[PDB]
């Protein structure tokens, strides 16, 4: 039974993720976590362990003071990657405690592997995406073999 | 020829794995503004490129029964000075061995992306000028020395969340062909 | 089959930590990951998302405006007891990531774990640990028996 | 009648084993990096329970002018407890007698010994900038009481085997014995 042995040494390494116990989240737009930071070793940028906390603490008060200019909108979103954090606690467990995006920041690189969730597959109205500006005069794409598509 | 069969099977299993990494689903959440992908046209090798502002399909295809669901994804490639010379020629050219040209936004088709890596470079705002658009290029050639074993790709098994069966069959087939290659 | 239902599954979760390959690094303790944010489903973390990356960029930038000082560790800040990221093979670099903390924010508390690194003693000469200001109005520490102040 | 006797015996055994593992969980080797301000520690020096309180500071301050010598170092932790009014009105006799459930009490920083933390939690209530003026203390009370309104089962404190990082031979035997007595109790 190699899997029975394997199914014990995995959840060990999975200790970092907690899902502590039965919580009572009577809401899903204000309760639940915000984001989980994994401070890395050998990083001189760990001396800012207080400014990051102050930022994440002012963020909720800024969201509160900017609650809304009340408009009726569902503003719903789904999850690209449904891999929710494990739960060793022997209510809601899907719309909360679910990694939607995970990145491994570098000095100039990134290691994003889950992407931001989209609304109706259109980046032009989403809440997180932001498109840069460019000229874009490069009339007609180069399609493959005989598949010329009249984009415009 | 032992290697002829080997080659054929290897490249058939190759061609099989794609068309699942670039789709109207499981792909568009990954096409971030800054993601690093590849582009492979017929007989054309542009190199590496950075996705920028993929746009909803401007369906114009008179397919008479389909929904013309081709997407125009725009990437920042160094195609050719010769190709930016004439804007009216609806065609691109791969990177010539000549002077390295300038960087420009090429709206390639989604069915052309051979690979969708994980390394995501930071993109600067105001990509209108010509000089700052080269800051991307010098960054690309940076990562390629950080990983001297090729930039890591996104295997759809564990990283993209692909749960279909045919891709699993093709994975098994390519693993079998690989284990057969040992007996050359 | 039956047993491999979860094993094949949890691989995703135990690979989201990530270690793509052997990465060539030279500036040990200045050439490597800084943070690893795990975004969660919440209207706060999906509206201010670009602000997070702007904050991290401004942080890495402001770190580069200091020189002619020895302020990096200053105490021989050895490692706490970590849980290292899995070594995925797709040798050297034994100083590797060795994550040293993780916190969940619920907007009125913080679900910490792994503590926080610090030298042998004297928890006032390490990066972090901004102690609040107290008055200490008492003069007799509690104890089990004897050894009173 | 022997069943209740055996039950009491196994209960006392469980309690002594719990104290023997607690004597390892708060030793100042693995628990010192876990003493940030806000860990919600518990203190009970065998006479009374103080309650839940947020940590404010700690130090390795040794015994000045050691009576009958000194060979082991001690640690003092300043934790923000809820004391009574009558205790503060003198504040010189023993720094003791926490507030009673018949009084609302008031919070103040209290220095405690390192060997008195009977539970270390994994939650970090936020602390106001400089505290002092005993009314933000009231906000601390409100926060610590609202947090209790989210884990009715019981705050998850810690796990000595993985969270701390204890890799010393012998803890496995005592953890096996505690699990054994727990099973035996839950059964009969």
């Amino acid at each position: 039974e190699q899997l029975r042995a394997e199914n014990q040494e995995l959840k060990r390494k999975l200790n970092i993720l907690t899902r502590p116990s039965g919580i009572l989240v009577n809401d899903t737009k204000l309760d639940g976590p915000i984001l989980q930071i994994l401070f890395m070793n050998n990083a001189i940028s760990k001396q800012y362990h207080q400014e990051i906390e102050e930022f994440v603490s002012n963020l909720v008060k800024r969201f509160e003071e900017q609650q809304k200019n009340d408009v009726e909108k569902t503003s719903f979103n789904l999850l690209p990657q449904p891999s929710s954090i494990v739960l060793e606690e022997d209510k809601n467990n899907k719309e909360a405690f679910s990694v939607v995006g995970s990145v491994l920041y570098f000095t100039n690189f990134c290691l994003d592997k889950l992407g931001q969730p989209l609304l109706n597959e259109n980046p032009q109205l989403s809440e997180g995406w932001e498109i840069p500006k460019y000229h874009q005069v490069f009339s007609h794409i180069v399609s493959l073999e005989g598949q010329e598509i009249q984009v415009k | 020829v032992i290697y002829y069969k080997i080659r054929q099977q290897l490249a058939k299993l190759g061609k099989e794995i794609e068309e699942y990494i670039h789709k109207p689903k499981y792909c568009l959440p990954f096409l971030q503004p800054g993601r690093l992908v590849k582009v492979k046209n017929e007989g054309d090798d542009f190199g590496w490129g950075v996705v920028v502002n993929f746009s909803k399909k401007s369906n114009v295809k008179p397919n008479s029964g389909e929904l013309d669901p081709l997407y125009v994804v725009e990437v920042l490639l160094r195609c050719s000075k010769e190709s930016l010379k004439n804007s009216a020629t609806e065609a691109a050219k791969p990177a010539k061995p000549d002077e390295k040209g300038e960087m420009q936004v090429v709206p390639v088709l989604v069915h052309l992306l051979s690979a969708i890596s994980s390394v995501r470079l930071y993109i600067p705002k105001d990509l209108r000028p010509v000089d700052n658009r080269q800051s991307v290029l010098k960054s690309i050639q940076e990562v390629q020395k950080r990983f001297p074993d090729g930039i890591p790709l996104l295997d759809p098994i564990d990283d993209m969340g692909i749960q279909d069966q045919g891709l699993k069959k093709v994975i098994q087939k390519v693993e079998a062909f690989e284990h057969r290659m040992y007996s050359h």
